[PDB]
RNA sequence: ACCUCUGCUUCUGCU
RNA sequence: AGUAGUAACAAGAG
C-alpha cells in the first residue's frame, strides 16, 4: 500500500494555503486546465531550437528523485548534470552526455513483459523477418487512392469502446458504470491483464500501445493489388507508378 | 411553501448533497421543490440506516471506532460513487452492479437499493425486480408504516423502526402545513437549454447589420421570410461594364522579357556576396588515415605542411574594400596562424584593438527611454535601406558551369546502411552507384560539404563561447579515386561575440580564405574582399600564385540550420533524374539505370538540352543534367532570401503559361503586366535571382523560335 | 558553352519538372523588429475598400465603424467590399436546394457538439490574446486567468463544466459596470542598502488586485494582437497576423464546426479534407466536370487566385450567413452562432510594438508605443511611415488601438469563407447564357471550370463569375491568375497535367532532424521516409540516400557518431567508452554511438524493437529503466504525437524519449510569479494522478472538488486496505485520523 | 568597470 | 564595419 504515504502527502499541501484554495475552488473538471498550466510556450521552430539547443552544456531536465540522484554531477571531467533546477521539473538539468552515461553505467533496471507490451511492435518485425520476396518488374501500375487500414489490430474497436476496455484492463477501480463492451470483450480484458501483470512500465504507456491494437488506423493511400493491412504496412516496398514487388508476408 | 420546510427538518449535508445530485441531473432545485423533498428523504433513510451502526475488530455489529458497517453510497458525486461501488465490488470478489447502488453492507457483503413509496411497498418492491433482477438487496419503506425487504435483508429491527418512524413523522408534518398536496400534484417542467444575450452583447449585435437595416430584430425576420430570387440577376444589370476580368488571348510576342534593367549597364554588376567562396576555393590538401580528428589539430599539421604560407608576415595587398582595414585584416589573420599553430588547446582570441574592430564590438545603439527620446529633435525614423538594383554578372554563369563540373574528389560523408535483402533494396543501392557517384564527384558536392560542415561547428562556438571571439578553421575531408584520405583546409574564419537571443540576430564572422583567383581579373566580382598575395605552389608544373580572401560577414541562428541541412540538395535533384529512370524503366520493362547514364546495347545514352555555345543548342548527358539541378538547389540555399522566394513563387506563373502554349493549350490573361510586376520588383541584388532572370530570357528566346517548327 | 539550368524545360515538361522550381533548400524569409507598420497597411487597405459604404460611431465603444454592406456597386476593379446582403441570401438558397436537408444537419451536429463540449477545449488554441495582462499567452494560461478573474465579479459557469456556462458568462461580463481582474504590477521599492546613500530604488513585481471600466473591459474582450508573419514561403515582402482573446475562441469554434460540417459534404470544396483524400476527391471532380462538357464546345480551367482575400470579407455578411444556415435551429443556438460575427463586426486591432526612432549620430534609440504614436511631430517619421499615420487617425484609439468594423484577420473564418467561396461556384450561369462553370474551392484559393460552345463564351463566362463574386465581397486577383483549355491547372501549390504530378520539393523540409528528442526524431525520420516513397514519388534510390542524410543529420545534430570514430566531444567520450564495453554493438542505438539498421524494408519498425534481440543484457537494462530519470510524466500524446509545420510515430520509452529544459528568460521578467503558480497547480494535480491513476489517460470528470475526490478516494483505499490485510490498525487509525483533520 | 541571471517567453499600464 | 532589407541585430536584464 501507498494509501499512507498519499495521505500525508495530502496533509502536507493542505499546509500551504495557496495549495489548499487550489484543491478547494478546482473542480475536477478543472484539473484538465491547471494541468495545462505553465511557463512554457509552444516551439514554431523546433528543428533550429534542437540543434541550438544540443551545443548548450546542460540542455535536458531530469525527473526530481534517488535515479537522477544515481547520476554523478561530473565524470571524468564531464559536467553531467548542474545544481540548478528545471522551471518545470524542479529536478536538476543535465547534458546529453548524462543519457549515455546512464546507457554505460546506469543502474539496470527490470525488462520483464517488455515483449509483452510491445507486441505489437514485434509481430511487425516477425512478420518481415519471416517474409519471402519474389520478383520485381517494371511497368506501368494503376494505383487508385482508396481509404485503407495502415496497421493490422489485435480486435478493431470504435475510439469509444476501446477506451472502455483499456479502463478495464488498467484502471478498473477508475472504469465508470459498466458497459455492453465489458462483457463481449471480457476474454480480450482477461488476457491483457493476464500479460500485463508484472511489467513495471508506466500504465499510460500500456495504455498507448493497447490503443494501437485496437484503433484501427483507417487513411487514404495509392495503393493497387491487396489491401490487407499486412500489405499496406509494407507497401512503400511493394510498388510505385512504374514497378511492382512481390512480397509473401509472415 | 416547502423550500422553508427543506430547510426546517432536513440537516445542511443531507440539502446540499441533494442540490448537487439534482445539478449532476442538470435539474433545478428552486423549480421543483417536490423533488428536492424526494431526494432529500431518500439520502436521510439510507443515514438513518447506517448512522448507528458499526463493526468491532471481528467483524460483528454493535451500536454506538472508524469502520462503520455500512457504506454510503447515495448522496455524493457520480464519479466517486462508482468508485467507491467498483472498490467495494472488486475488492470483495464480486460482480459490480450494472446500477448505482444506495448501500453497502460490509458484514453482509451486499449492495442494497433503498426505496419510498406513498403507495404500497409491495408494488414498488417488484417494479425493481425487473431491472435490478438480484444483484441488490431491496429495502423498500413507506410513510404509512408499509415495508417489503428482501429475504436476506440486513436490516435489523431497530433501524427499521428509526426510519418508519422518520417517515411517519414527516408524513404528520407535511399534512399539517398542507404540503402533502404539493408532493402528490404532479410537478413537470420542460428543460430547455439556457443561453440569453444581455444589454451590451444585444446593442453591439443591433449595430452589426447591414445598412438597410434598423436592428438585428428586422435582419433575423427579414432572412427567414423574403425570397432573393433575381437579386444577383439583378445587381448585374446594373454594375457597370467597366467591373470586367478583361481577358486577353495569350501569345508568344506578349511574352517580353523579364527584368530588362539588368541588361542595363549604368547599373553596377552584381557582386559576390555568399558566406564563403565556392569555385574559387583553394584547399591545402593534406594525407591522412582517413579518420576525424581535432579541427584546430588538422589546421596545424596542414599548415606545418605548407609552412612557407604560414611563415608569410610580408604580404602584398592586391586589393582593398572600401571600408576595411587592410592592416587590422592582416592582424587578425596572423592572430588566428599564430593560434591555431601554438601548443595549446584553445582556439580563444584575444580582444585585441583588431579583432574588435573586424567583429564589429560595440557597435549596437544604446537604448533610452521614450520620454527622453520624444522630447529629443535630432532623433527620427530611419528611412529603410532598399536593396541596390544589379545587372547580370559574368561570375554567376562562370560559378554554374565550373559547379557543375565533375572532380577527381569526393567529399559526401554518407554513413551506412543495413545490407539489401529486398529485390528493390538491390535496385537502388544499384542505382545509387550511378546518382550518387556522378553527384559526389561533382564540385558543387564539395563545395556544399564545405558549407555544410563549417556551418555546423560555428553553430555549437556560437553557443557555447557566446562571450569569446574564437578562430573556426574552414575544412574538408576528401577521398580521390585511389581511395586516399586528405583533410582540407581552406582557410580560417573568426567568430565575434555571439549571444543570439533572437533567431535573425547577427554573428559576425571574419572569413580568411585561400584562393588561386586574381581578383584583378573579374574585380566587379569583389568590392566586398580584401585580398592578399601571400605565396605561391606548384599546382602541377608551373606555379600558381595563392592569394588570401579577407571579408567581414555576417549570419543567423537560421541561415546556420539551414546549412547544417543543406545536403538535402541531394534529394531534390535526385528525385527528379530518379523517376524520369522509372518512367524509362517502364517502357521498356527493365530497369533503364545504366541506360540512361552510360547507353545500352538497344538504348543511346539519355541526352538533354544543357546549354549554349555561341548560340546553338549544347547537348549533355543524364549525368550532366542531374549535376546541372544538384547544383541548382545547392544555389537555392547559397542565394537564397525573399528576392529568390518571390522570383520564384511569381515566374512560376509564366513557366505554366509558356507551356499552356507549348501544349496548345490557349492559355488567357487577365493582368499581364500586372504578372510582369510581380516578378520584377523580386530583382534586384541576389545575383542567382539576377542571372535567372537572364537565363529565363535566354530560354524564352529558344521556345520562341521552336514554336515555328 | 554556358549551361542554362531552365533548358531542363526544353526535354522535360514544367508540371514534371515542377520541384525544381521551389527553392525549399534555401531560407525562408524572417522578420525583424515592429510589425506596427504592417498592421497599419491592413487596417488603411481595409478601410479603403470600404469607405464608399456608411460612416457611424460606435455608442458602445465610441469607436470609427465603416460597414460597406449594401453599399453602392464599384465602378472600376480595385478591390471592393461591398457585398449585397441579398446576392449572398440567394447563393445560399441555390445551396440549400442544391443540398437538400444540409443546413439544418449540419446546424443540428454543431449544437449537439456543443452541448457535450467543455471548457477545457479552449486549451488547445495556442497563442492567446489574454485581456488581463495585454499580452499574448498560452491559451491554457489566458483561459485560467480569465476563469479565476470571473470568479472575481460573480462569473462561476466555467464550474458547470460545459462550453455554453462559460459562454453565457463571457457574454454578461460585457454588462458588468466593472471588471476586477489579477494582473501583475511593478512596484517600486526603496530597499535599505550598504552604500554611501544607504538606500537602493529596485522594482518588484507582485501580483495585485487590479480593476477597470465597462468600456475599457469591452474594448479589451473586442481586441485582436498582431504581429508579424514568419518563415512564409514564396513571397518578397511580409504580412501581419492576428490573434485572438479569450471570449471570442468559443463562440468561434461553433461557428467553423458548424461551417465545416457543410465543407465535407460540398463536392466543391478542398477543405477540411487533405492529403490523398483530396487529391482523390479533386481528380473525380475535374473528371466530372470535363465528362459534363457540350459534345463538341471547349473546357477551360482558371488557376485562381483571390486578392485582399480577408480584407474585403465583412463580418456582417458572415452574421447573415449563420442567420441563413441555422433557419430551422433553436433561437438559443441561432443566437450562440451569431456572437462570434458580431463581435468581429466590432474588432478592435491592437497595432504591436510601434515605431523605432534612432540618432546615428549619438547611436540612440528608442521604442515609441502605439499610444505613443503621435506624440511626436510626424515630420519625424520616414516618409512611409508619414503617410499611414495620417490615413489612420480618423481609425485612430487613443490607448494605442485601431477600429477595424470591415474585414476579416488572416484567417479566422477559414470554412465559414469557404463556404462563401463555393456559393459563388454554386451559380453555376447567369441569364441562361450557353455556358456551365463550376470548380474547387479551398479559403482564398480557387480553380474555375467553365464548358461552353465556344472560348470567347468562356470567357464571358469567367467575366460573369469575376462580376458575380464582386457581389459577394469577393475580389479575384487579374495579376495572378490565369486561364488555359481544360487538362492542366494548380491548385494550392498542387500541379495537374492530365493528373496531379509530384512535388517532392514541398516536403523536403520535413526530412530533417524534427527536435523533438533523440527517440521521437529517428522514428519521424524514418516515417517521413517512408511516408514520401509512397505519396511523393520517391524512388528507392533517393529513399535509401535520404536514410543516409539522416542519420548523417542525426547524427552531427545529437552529437551521436559511431563508437568506433575518432569524433571528438562531451558525450562522444562516453559513447566510445560504450563501445569498447559492449559485446552487441550491433544492438546499440544510433544514438548511442550504435550502427544504423535502416534500410527500405524496416522504415516502419521502431529502433529499439529492431534491435532489442541483439542488445547487452545490462545495455537494455539501462536504456529500458522503467523508473528513469529522463522521461517524466508523460501524457499520452506526449508519446505518440509531433507537429508539423500532427503526425503520430511510434518509438519505444526509454532514456533518450527525454525533454528539453524549460526556458528560462522568465527568470528576469515581471512574469516570475507563473513559475511559483504553475509549480502549485503541478503538486496538485500530481497528487491527483497518484490517487486516481486513469487521470493521465481519460478526463475527469466532475463540477464537486479536487480535495472531495481525492479524500473519499483515500477514504476508501485505506478502509479496504485495512479489511485486506495490507495496513495494521496502527496505520489506519492514523489514516483516519489524518483525513479525519480534511 | 565588478558580480548575478538570461539565448523563442511576448510589454497596454504600473514608469 | 558587417549582416541584412521596408527593420532589425551588431548583447540584454538586475
Amino acid at each position: 500500500g501507498m494509501t499512507l504515504a498519499k495521505i500525508e502527502l495530502l496533509k502536507q499541501l493542505l499546509r500551504d494555503n495557496e495549495a489548499k484554495t487550489v484543491l478547494k475552488q478546482t473542480t475536477v473538471d478543472q484539473y484538465n486546465i491547471i494541468r495545462k498550466f505553465n511557463t512554457s510556450r509552444i516551439e514554431k521552430n523546433p528543428s533550429l531550437r534542437m540543434k541550438w539547443a544540443m551545443c548548450s552544456n546542460f540542455p535536458l531536465a531530469l525527473t526530481k528523485g534517488d535515479m537522477a540522484n544515481r547520476i554523478p554531477l561530473e565524470y571524468k571531467g564531464i559536467q553531467l548534470k548542474t545544481n540548478a533546477e528545471d522551471i518545470g521539473t524542479k529536478g536538476q538539468m543535465c547534458s546529453i552526455a548524462a543519457v549515455t552515461w546512464w546507457n554505460t553505467y546506469g543502474p539496470i533496471g527490470d525488462t520483464e513483459g517488455f515483449e509483452r507490451v510491445y507486441e505489437s511492435f514485434f509481430l511487425r518485425k516477425m512478420r518481415l523477418d519471416n517474409a519471402t520476396w519474389g520478383r520485381i518488374t517494371f511497368g506501368p501500375v494503376e494505383r487508385v487512392r482508396k481509404r485503407v487500414l495502415l496497421n493490422p489490430l489485435t480486435k478493431e474497436m470504435p475510439p469509444d469502446e476501446a477506451s472502455n476496455v483499456i479502463m478495464e484492463i488498467l484502471f478498473p477501480k477508475e472504469a465508470g458504470i459498466p458497459r455492453e463492451s465489458t462483457w463481449i470483450h471480457r476474454e480480450l480484458i482477461k488476457e491483457k491483464r493476464e500479460k500485463l501483470k508484472g511489467t513495471m512500465i508506466t500504465p499510460i504507456v500500456l495504455a498507448y500501445m493497447l490503443e494501437r491494437e485496437l484503433v484501427a488506423r483507417r487513411r487514404f493511400l495509392p495503393v493497387a493489388g491487396a489491401t490487407s493491412a499486412e500489405f499496406i504496412e509494407m507497401l512503400h516496398c511493394l510498388q510505385g507508378e512504374n514497378w511492382r514487388q512481390i512480397y509473401h508476408p509472415g | 411553501s416547502m423550500d422553508t420546510f427543506i430547510t426546517r427538518n432536513f440537516q445542511t449535508t443531507i440539502i446540499q448533497k441533494a442540490k448537487n445530485t439534482m445539478a449532476e441531473f442538470s435539474e433545478d432545485p428552486e423549480l421543483q421543490p417536490a423533488m428536492l423533498f424526494n431526494i432529500c428523504v431518500h439520502l436521510e433513510v439510507c443515514y438513518v440506516i447506517s448512522d448507528m451502526n458499526f463493526l468491532d475488530e471481528e467483524g460483528k455489529a454493535y451500536t454506538a471506532n472508524l469502520r462503520p458497517q455500512y457504506e454510503v453510497i447515495e448522496g455524493m458525486p457520480r464519479t466517486i460513487a462508482w468508485m467507491v461501488q467498483r472498490s467495494l465490488a472488486q475488492e470483495h470478489g464480486i460482480e459490480t452492479p450494472k446500477y448505482l447502488a444506495d448501500l453497502f453492507d460490509y458484514k453482509t457483503k451486499r449492495f442494497i437499493e433503498v426505496g419510498i413509496t406513498k403507495g404500497l411497498a409491495d408494488d414498488y418492491f417488484w417494479k425493481k425486480k425487473e431491472k435490478l433482477g438480484n444483484s441488490m438487496e431491496l429495502m423498500i419503506f413507506s410513510y404509512n408504516q408499509d415495508y417489503s425487504l428482501s429475504n436476506e435483508s440486513s436490516l435489523d429491527e431497530e433501524g427499521k423502526g428509526r426510519v418508519l418512524s422518520r417517515l411517519t413523522e414527516l408524513q404528520a408534518e407535511l399534512s399539517l402545513k398542507n404540503l402533502w398536496q404539493v408532493l402528490i400534484g404532479e410537478e413537470d417542467v420542460e428543460k430547455g437549454i439556457d443561453f440569453k444575450l444581455g444589454q451590451t452583447i444585444s446593442r453591439l449585435r443591433d449595430i452589426s447589420v447591414p445598412a438597410g437595416f434598423s436592428n438585428f430584430e428586422g435582419m433575423r425576420s427579414y432572412i427567414d421570410n423574403i425570397d432573393p430570387k433575381g437579386a444577383i440577376e439583378r445587381n448585374l444589370a446594373r454594375m457597370s461594364p467597366l467591373v470586367s476580368v478583361t481577358p486577353k488571348k495569350l501569345t508568344w510576342e506578349d511574352l517580353r522579357p523579364i527584368g530588362p534593367h539588368i541588361y542595363n549597364h549604368e547599373l553596377p554588376e552584381v557582386p559576390y556576396n555568399a558566406f564563403l567562396l565556392m569555385s574559387d576555393e583553394l584547399g591545402l590538401a593534406n594525407m591522412t588515415e582517413g579518420k576525424s580528428k581535432k579541427p584546430k589539430t588538422l589546421a596545424k599539421e596542414c599548415l606545418e605542411k605548407y609552412s612557407t604560407l604560414r611563415d608569410q608576415t610580408d604580404p602584398i595587398l592586391i586589393m582593398k574594400s572600401e571600408k576595411a582595414n587592410e592592416n587590422f585584416l592582416w592582424k587578425l589573420w596572423r592572430d588566428c596562424v599564430n593560434t591555431i599553430s601554438n601548443e595549446e588547446m584553445s582556439n580563444e582570441l584575444q580582444k585585441t584593438n583588431y579583432a574588435k574592430w573586424a567583429t564589429g564590438d560595440g557597435l549596437t545603439y544604446q537604448k533610452i527611454m521614450k520620454e527622453v527620446a520624444i522630447d529629443d529633435e535630432t532623433m527620427c525614423q530611419e528611412e529603410p535601406k532598399i536593396p541596390n538594383k544589379c545587372r547580370v554578372a559574368a561570375w554567376v554563369q562562370t560559378e554554374m558551369n565550373l559547379l557543375s563540373t565533375l572532380t577527381s574528389k569526393r567529399a559526401l560523408d554518407l554513413p551506412e546502411i543495413g545490407p539489401d535483402v529486398a529485390p528493390v533494396e538491390h535496385v537502388g543501392s544499384e542505382r545509387r552507384k550511378y546518382f550518387v557517384n556522378e553527384i559526389n564527384y561533382c564540385k558543387a558536392s564539395t563545395v556544399m560539404m564545405k558549407y555544410v560542415l563549417f556551418h555546423t561547428s560555428l553553430l555549437n562556438e556560437s553557443n557555447a563561447s557566446m562571450g569569446k571571439y574564437k578562430v573556426i578553421p574552414i575544412t574538408n575531408r576528401v577521398v580521390n579515386e585511389k581511395g586516399e584520405s586528405f583533410d582540407m583546409l581552406y582557410g580560417l574564419a573568426v567568430k565575434g561575440q555571439s549571444h543570439l537571443r533572437g533567431d535573425t540576430d547577427v554573428v559576425t564572422v571574419v572569413t580568411f580564405e585561400f584562393s588561386s583567383t586574381d581578383p584583378r581579373v573579374d574585380s566587379g566580382k569583389w568590392p566586398k574582399y580584401t585580398v592578399f598575395r601571400i605565396g605561391s605552389l606548384f599546382v602541377s608544373g608551373r606555379e600558381k600564385s595563392v592569394y588570401l580572401y579577407c571579408r567581414v560577414n555576417g549570419t543567423n541562428k537560421i541561415q546556420m540550420k539551414w546549412g547544417m541541412e543543406a545536403r538535402r540538395c541531394l534529394l531534390q535533384s535526385m528525385q527528379q533524374m530518379e523517376a524520369i529512370v522509372e518512367q524509362e524503366s517502364s517502357i521498356q520493362g527493365y530497369d533503364m539505370t545504366k541506360a540512361c547514364f552510360k547507353g545500352d546495347r538497344v538504348n543511346s545514352p539519355k541526352t538533354f538540352s544543357i546549354g549554349t555555345q555561341e548560340g546553338k543548342l549544347v547537348k549533355g548527358s543524364f549525368g550532366k543534367a542531374l549535376r546541372v539541378i544538384f547544383t541548382k538547389c545547392l544555389m537555392h540555399y547559397v542565394f537564397g532570401n525573399a528576392q529568390l522566394e518571390g522570383f520564384s513563387a511569381e515566374s512560376r506563373r509564366l513557366l505554366l503559361l509558356i507551356q499552356a502554349l507549348k501544349d496548345r493549350k490557349g492559355p488567357w490573361v487577365f493582368d499581364l503586366e500586372g504578372m510582369y510586376s510581380g516578378i520584377e520588383e523580386c530583382i534586384s541584388n541576389n545575383p542567382w535571382v539576377i542571372q535567372s532572370a537572364y537565363w529565363f530570357n535566354e530560354w524564352l528566346g529558344f521556345e520562341k523560335e521552336g514554336s515555328k517548327v | 558553352m554556358n549551361i542554362n539550368p531552365y533548358f531542363l524545360f526544353i526535354d522535360v515538361p514544367i508540371q514534371a519538372a515542377i520541384s525544381t522550381t521551389f527553392p525549399y533548400t534555401g531560407v525562408p524569409p524572417y522578420s525583424h523588429g515592429t510589425g506596427t507598420g504592417y498592421t497599419i497597411d491592413t487596417v488603411i487597405r481595409t478601410h479603403e475598400y470600404s469607405n464608399k459604404g456608411k460612416q457611424y460611431i460606435s455608442d458602445v465603444t465610441g469607436c470609427t465603424m465603416v460597414d460597406p454592406t449594401n453599399g453602392p456597386l464599384p465602378e472600376d476593379n480595385e478591390p471592393s467590399a461591398y457585398a449585397q446582403l441579398d446576392c449572398v441570401l440567394e447563393a445560399l438558397d441555390r445551396m440549400d436546394e442544391e443540398h437538400p436537408g444540409l443546413f439544418q444537419a449540419a446546424s443540428q451536429n454543431a449544437m449537439e457538439t456543443l452541448m457535450v463540449t467543455t471548457v477545457d477545449k479552449l486549451t488547445q488554441g495556442r497563442q492567446t490574446f489574454d485581456w488581463t495582462v495585454c499580452r499574448n499567452q498560452p491559451a491554457a494560461t489566458a483561459l485560467n486567468t480569465t476563469i479565476t478573474s470571473f470568479r472575481l465579479n460573480d462569473l462561476n459557469g466555467a464550474d458547470k463544466g460545459g462550453l455554453i456556462p462559460f459562454c453565457q458568462d463571457i457574454i454578461d461580463s460585457l454588462d458588468r459596470p466593472e471588471m476586477t481582474f489579477f494582473s501583475v504590477k511593478n512596484i517600486k521599492k526603496k530597499l535599505p542598502a550598504k552604500n554611501r546613500k544607504g538606500f537602493l530604488i529596485k522594482r518588484i513585481p507582485m501580483k495585485v488586485k487590479d480593476k477597470i471600466t465597462k468600456v475599457e473591459y469591452i474594448k479589451r474582450a473586442l481586441s485582436l494582437n498582431t504581429m508579424t508573419k514568419d518563415a512564409e514561403r514564396g513571397k518578397l515582402k511580409r504580412r501581419a497576423i492576428a490573434t485572438a482573446g479569450i471570449q471570442i475562441r468559443g463562440f468561434v469554434l461553433v461557428v467553423e464546426n458548424l461551417a465545416k460540417n457543410i465543407c465535407e459534404n460540398l463536392e466543391q470544396s478542398g477543405l477540411p479534407v487533405g492529403g490523398n483524400e483530396k487529391k482523390a476527391k479533386l481528380s473525380n471532380a475535374v473528371a466530372k466536370m470535363l465528362s459534363n462538357c457540350p459534345p463538341g464546345g471547349i473546357s477551360m480551367t482558371v488557376t485562381g487566385d483571390n486578392t485582399k482575400w480577408n480584407e474585403c470579407l465583412n463580418p456582417r455578411i458572415f452574421l447573415a450567413m449563420t442567420e441563413r444556415i441555422t433557419r430551422d435551429s433553436p433561437i438559443w443556438f441561432r443566437d450562440f452562432c451569431s456572437i462570434a460575427p458580431v463581435l468581429f463586426s466590432n474588432k478592435i486591432a491592437r497595432l504591436g510594438k510601434g515605431f523605432m526612432i534612432t540618432s546615428k549620430t549619438k547611436r540612440l534609440k528608442a521604442q515609441i508605443p502605439c499610444p505613443d504614436l503621435f506624440s511626436i511631430p510626424l515630420e519625424r517619421y520616414n516618409e512611409e511611415t508619414r503617410a499611414k499615420l495620417k490615413k489612420l487617425k480618423p481609425f485612430f484609439n487613443e490607448e494605442g488601438t485601431a477600429s477595424l468594423s470591415p474585414g476579416m484577420m488572416m484567417g479566422m473564418f477559414n470554412m465559414l469563407s469557404t463556404v462563401l467561396g463555393v456559393a459563388a461556384l454554386g451559380i453555376k450561369n447567369i441569364g441562361n447564357k450557353e455556358y456551365l462553370w463550376d470548380g474547387l474551392q479551398s479559403s482564398d484559393d480557387f480553380a474555375l471550370f467553365v464548358n461552353a460552345k465556344d472560348e470567347e463564351t468562356c470567357m464571358e463566362g469567367i467575366n460573369d463569375f469575376y462580376r458575380t463574386c464582386k457581389l459577394l465581397g469577393i475580389n479575384m486577383s487579374k495579376k495572378k491568375s490565369y486561364c488555359n483549355e481544360t487538362g492542366m491547372f494548380e491548385f494550392t501549390s498542387m500541379f495537374y497535367r492530365d493528373g496531379f504530378v509530384s512535388n517532392f520539393a514541398m516536403e523536403l523540409p520535413s526530412f530533417g532532424v524534427a527536435g523533438v528528442n533523440e527517440s521521437a526524431d529517428m522514428a519521424i525520420g524514418m516515417t517521413i521516409i517512408k511516408n514520401n516513397m509512397i505519396n511523393n514519388g520517391m524512388g528507392p534510390a533517393t529513399a535509401q540516400t535520404a536514410i543516409q542524410l539522416f542519420i548523417a543529420d542525426y547524427r552531427y545534430t545529437y552529437k551521436c557518431h559511431r563508437g568506433d570514430s575518432k569524433v571528438e566531444g562531451k558525450r562522444m567520450k562516453i559513447i566510445k567508452e560504450l563501445w569498447e564495453n559492449t559485446k552487441g554493438r550491433d544492438g546499440l542505438l544510433v544514438a548511442d554511438g550504435g550502427p544504423n539498421i535502416y534500410n527500405l524494408r524496416n522504415l516502419h519498425i521502431p529502433e529499439i524493437v529492431l534491435k532489442y534481440n541483439l542488445m547487452d543484457p545490462e545495455y537494455k537494462g539501462r536504456l529500458l529503466h522503467p523508473q528513469n530519470p529522463f522521461v517524466g510524466h508523460l501524457s499520452i500524446e506526449g508519446i505518440k504525437e509531433a507537429d508539423i509545420t500532427k503526425m503520430d510515430y511510434d518509438a519505444v520509452s526509454g532514456t533518450h524519449s527525454w525533454r528539453t529544459k524549460r526556458n528560462r528568460s522568465i527568470l528576469n521578467t515581471d512574469q516570475r510569479n507563473m513559475i511559483l503558480e504553475e509549480q502549485c497547480y503541478a503538486k496538485c494535480c500530481n497528487l491527483f494522478e497518484a490517487c486516481f491513476n486513469s487521470a493521465s489517460y481519460r478526463k475527469p470528470v466532475g463540477q464537486h472538488s479536487m480535495l472531495e475526490a481525492m479524500a473519499h478516494r483515500l477514504r476508501m483505499d485505506a478502509r479496504l486496505d485495512y479489511e485486506s490485510g495490507r495496513m495494521s490498525k496502527d496505520d489506519f487509525e492514523k489514516a483516519m485520523a489524518h483525513l479525519g483533520e480534511i
